[PDB]
């Protein structure tokens, strides 16, 4: 059962440090090697380095001066750290093992990865808001409107993962105020709204902030 | 049979 | 320094038929007989994910469908049958030299038959009026193509400059996007007008429809 999952800030200010850590279980990394990949949001995929098994550890020549890769067998951590960060450092950090432990310098399991904001700004929670459903048996339209939070990303589920089907959570948009906004809405039938109650849980990893909102609608 | 990446260790 | 130019960017592929993703080298990625080069798949909200291995090897779990050919310089992976599933990014790397390096992507777009639009519309929340802001978001529902016009209007008057749109990712069941357009307004002028309409025009729509409420009504 191999698993990579990496933890670190979600925002830092510019010039300042970053330190990320990769958490592996169901391999050791005594034999296996474990690359540090980036993606700038919009953009692809960039080779950041490597530490083998034996410890050797090889760094993206353009960004050598400012990188450091190290691990802890015994602890099963792999740990990066980039200086004098700027904005377009900005990206989704992930850690992913070499290909079969073959070193072809291919990546078989990857991390979900974890979001990096490079901005002076300081974080902030989302105010949450219903976005009731109309007076409509057919086909019936209900969401939740994630306000005003900075960085990106927030998560958004329905009744802690009940409800996945007809769910769709939109890409965040950068409002002229500098903060983000989306919208989640679902698609339920019309029939299950006197009945069943929906409730959109929010999560913002950087602010470590957690809202269930019940979305009703009626009492005018 | 495929050797290691050329550009890893050896 | 080893480029992967990767071609074409975006590319269109209707169900049942063929896709055919180019991926050229600055150098040669060859030694020993072996060409180090590989293909990922990237869904959104998801890892890139390994599906060719030494230009032309299949990963165990991948269908049949994917094929990795080339040598050299000169790459391609191919998919046929093309699936709805198959909707996401395809990245090319090579492990020639030091540093790797990924082309910049190939982004495949799914066809289908065109469907039109299930719109809905939503008033400001009571708590959100209380902050001191308006926020009237309309939603398209599972359409295709994702060319759509979206228009307001407050008190039959047209608006432009204080809405903004956000598209979904093409849909991995139904090939379908989904689309909100949010205009944005003070409480005090929000007050000030009565009638607020979305209108939405759509190639699957014989002529735009119209959603719209008053404030005060359920």
């Amino acid at each position: 059962e191999v698993k990579l999952q990496e933890s670190g800030p979600g925002l830092v200010a510019p010039s300042q440090s970053l330190s990320i850590t990769c958490t592996v279980s169901g391999f050791s990394l005594t034999g296996y090697g474990v690359n540090w990949v980036r993606q700038p949001p919009g953009k692809g995929l960039e080779w950041l380095g490597m530490i083998w098994g034996d410890g050797i550890t090889d760094y993206n020549s353009a960004l050598k001066s400012r990188l450091s890769i190290s691990k802890d067998n015994s602890k099963s951590q792999v740990f990066l750290k980039m200086n004098s960060l700027q904005t377009d450092d900005t990206a989704r950090y992930y850690c992913a093992r070499d290909y079969y432990g073959r070193r072809y310098y291919a990546m078989d399991y990857w991390g979900q990865g974890t979001s990096v904001t490079v901005s002076s700004a300081s974080t902030k929670g989302p105010s949450v808001f219903p976005l009731a459903p109309s007076s409509k048996g057919g086909t019936a339209a209900l969401g939740c409107l994630v306000k005003d939070y900075f960085p990106e990303p927030v998560t958004v589920s329905w009744n802690s993962g009940a409800l996945t089907s007809g769910v769709h959570t939109f890409p965040a948009v950068l409002q002229s105020s500098g903060l983000y906004s989306l919208s989640s809405v679902v698609t339920v039938p019309s029939s299950s709204l006197g009945t069943q109650t929906y409730i959109c849980n929010v999560n913002h990893k950087p602010s470590n902030t957690k809202v269930d909102k019940k979305v009703e609608p009626k009492s005018c | 049979q495929a050797p290691a990446s050329p550009a890893a260790p050896a | 320094d080893i480029e992967l130019t990767q071609s074409p960017a975006s590319l269109a592929v209707s169900l049942g038929q063929r896709a055919t993703i180019s991926c050229r080298a600055s150098k040669s990625v060859s030694s020993s007989g072996y060409n180090y080069m590989f293909w990922y798949q990237q869904k959104p909200g998801q890892p890139p994910k390994l599906l060719i291995y030494l230009a032309s090897n299949l990963e165990s779990g991948v269908p049949d469908r994917f094929w990795g050919s080339g040598s050299g310089t000169d790459f391609t992976l191919n998919i046929h049958p093309v699936e709805e599933e198959d909707a996401a990014t395809y990245y090319c790397q090579h492990s020639r030299e030091l540093p790797l390096t990924f082309g910049a992507g190939t982004k495949l777009e799914i066809k289908r038959t065109v469907a039109a639009p299930s719109v809905f519309i939503f008033p400001p929340s009571d708590e959100q009026l209380k902050s001191g802001t308006a926020s009237v978001v309309c939603l398209l529902n599972n359409f295709y193509p994702r060319e759509a016009k979206v228009q307001w209007k407050v008190d039959n008057a047209l608006q432009s400059g204080n809405s903004q749109e956000s598209v979904t990712e093409q849909d991995s069941k139904d090939s379908t996007y989904s689309l909100s357009s949010t205009l944005t307004l003070s409480k005090a002028d929000y007050e000030k007008h009565k009638v607020y309409a979305c209108e939405v025009t759509h190639q699957g729509l014989s002529s735009p429809v119209t959603k719209s409420f008053n404030r005060g009504e359920c």
